[PDB]
């Protein structure tokens, strides 16, 4: 993927402002909750039972703040997204065996809460440069599979 | 298939776009034309630049259409007919795009309506715009 | 939607799978399993290697399923409702699975019925396989 | 991608087999008949009305032909998959903005078409073989998009 530098600015901008211990559960737990079939990976996570038990189960606010460090890692190496994702690919390729659609999903419900808390800053603009990003990030992470 | 809580969670929604209907449409279009360049090439008629008043026109057809599926939500193959013939026979619309404007629509949506756009809501317009989707493609 | 045609053809095309519904179906899910690797982790209880009694066993359940949406091909979101409620709710197979699944039994309906593998009969199988799909995904 | 040597050796061995004047025209007559939206690219082919005109007529077997090459090319070069598609992936994504599902897609009927043609000996062990190299070749042909 290629990013202008216009839109490198505008997702460095925003993602300064991102708070890094929430947005990552919020993507997370909005994944659970809206593509169910994605709780398959997550019995051991306890309360999955209704979206609030969703949202504020501890354990998806825990392991959604490790998935936004990663695309925080993605961000800081936009020319070299397979390196960067390759233990990561290794594991949700060859021993989660993850579907990778479900990356893709995952980094639409991540732009999706982007969209939600930033309202109109989060231009259409801005979400183009997302895309590109999003799309970058679940093709490395599913280089793997290909 | 929709659940009860569903089509109130698509309603309540919805109805909170009011006057705004037809400006979300033309947004949710223009997040599509930029974000996934290749829906530009079904409007060579239109200019896709910010403040086209034919993506302004088309996003209120949109919307007006969404509105008649939330209206008929239990009968959307019905309502939605003559315009799930007109994109599979006459416009040939890859079905890949309408999980791209379905996707852009929630953007939209969580970028103007943060109140309504709980996990429980965009589960349910996700499912809503699967559904459209879905009789949008059956031919 | 199915048309009339499809109907009919997809009747005319499984009806030459005669005392073979079975293990054409254990077939389909082998193929799967083999191309698809992801797919095998629905399946830890089963052994799936050539020869499997319980891929075989299977086979045939997954058979008879495709034989209930062929009889009731007009009804199928209701015969097929308590199979859609177990892949969705209990073994939350990813809807993916099931376009990997599907193109599967293509194949291996190919392999084995070349007279009835036309063009037209291939269309008419690839609707019915994403229909059935729809339903086992709709929860 | 990665076929093994068995892999490879049961790829190659049908495809010497293959009909290379007429099983490329069918992959695509089947994929303009079996997902019609295809059909928004072929315009100038003209009649597509039905599906024997479709695969009778003369310039979708001869486009099929161009498309088989090019599946027969990548063949040869299991391992640069990316630089053999290169141009290729210019016109597909670049210039005529076809989306990269309807690349899996074309991949899956020449499978079913392959199929049809060599019955019981399109083993599902070589059915595997054959998806990784349409696949690799899939995901080639979509490189300019990602
Ligand atoms: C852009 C997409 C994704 C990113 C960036 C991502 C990132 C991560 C990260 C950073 C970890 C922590 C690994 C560690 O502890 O070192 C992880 C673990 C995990 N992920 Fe993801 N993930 C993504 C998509 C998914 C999806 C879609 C699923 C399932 C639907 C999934 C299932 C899991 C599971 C089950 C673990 C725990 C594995 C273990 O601890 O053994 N991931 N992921
Ligand atoms: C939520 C999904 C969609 C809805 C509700 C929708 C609704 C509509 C409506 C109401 C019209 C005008 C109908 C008329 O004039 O009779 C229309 C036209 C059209 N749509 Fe869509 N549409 C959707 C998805 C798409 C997608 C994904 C594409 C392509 C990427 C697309 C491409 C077109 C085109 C090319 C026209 C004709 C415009 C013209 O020629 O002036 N539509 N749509
Ligand atoms: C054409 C699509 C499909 C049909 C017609 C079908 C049909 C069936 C049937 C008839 C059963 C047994 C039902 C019962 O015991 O009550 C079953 C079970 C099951 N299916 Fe499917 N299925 C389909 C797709 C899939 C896919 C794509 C997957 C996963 C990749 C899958 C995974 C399973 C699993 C894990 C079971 C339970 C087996 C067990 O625990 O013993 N199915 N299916
Ligand atoms: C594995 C997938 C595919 C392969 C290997 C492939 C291969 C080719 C080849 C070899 C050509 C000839 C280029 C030349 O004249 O030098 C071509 C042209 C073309 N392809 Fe494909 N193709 C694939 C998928 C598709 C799909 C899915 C579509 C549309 C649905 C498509 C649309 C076209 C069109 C419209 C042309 C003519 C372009 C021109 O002459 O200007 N292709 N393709």
């Amino acid at each position: 993927v290629h990013l202008t530098p216009k839109e490198k600015s505008a997702v460095t901008a925003l993602w300064g402002k991102v708070n890094v211990d929430e947005v990552g559960g919020e993507a997370l737990g909005r994944l659970l909750v809206v593509y169910p079939w994605t709780q398959r990976f997550f019995e051991s996570f306890g309360d999955l039972s209704t979206p609030d038990a969703v949202m504020g189960n501890p354990k998806v606010k825990a392991h959604g703040k490790k998935v936004l460090g990663a695309f925080s890692d993605g961000l800081a190496h936009l020319d070299n997204l397979k390196g960067t994702f390759a233990t990561l690919s290794e594991l949700h390729c060859d021993k989660l065996h993850v579907d990778p659609e479900n990356f893709r999903l995952l980094g639409n419900v991540l732009v999706c809460v982007l969209a939600h808390h930033f309202g109109k800053e989060f231009t259409p603009p801005v979400q183009a440069a997302y895309q590109k990003v999003v799309a970058g990030v679940a093709n490395a992470l599913a280089h793997k599979y290909h | 298939v929709l659940s009860p809580a569903d089509k109130t969670n698509v309603k309540a929604a919805w109805g909170k776009v009011g006057a705004h209907a037809g400006e979300y449409g033309a947004e949710a279009l223009e997040r599509m034309f930029l974000s996934f360049p290749t829906t530009k090439t079904y409007f060579p008629h239109f200019d896709l630049s910010h403040g086209s008043a034919q993506v302004k026109g088309h996003g209120k057809k949109v919307a007006d259409a969404l509105t008649n599926a939330v209206a008929h939500v239990d009968d959307m193959p019905n309502a939605l007919s003559a315009l799930s013939d007109l994109h599979a026979h006459k416009l040939r619309v890859d079905p890949v795009n309408f999980k791209l404007l379905s996707h852009c629509l929630l953007v939209t949506l969580a970028a103007h309506l943060p109140a309504e756009f709980t996990p429980a809501v965009h589960a349910s317009l996700d499912k809503f715009l699967a559904s459209v989707s879905t009789v949008l493609t059956s031919k």
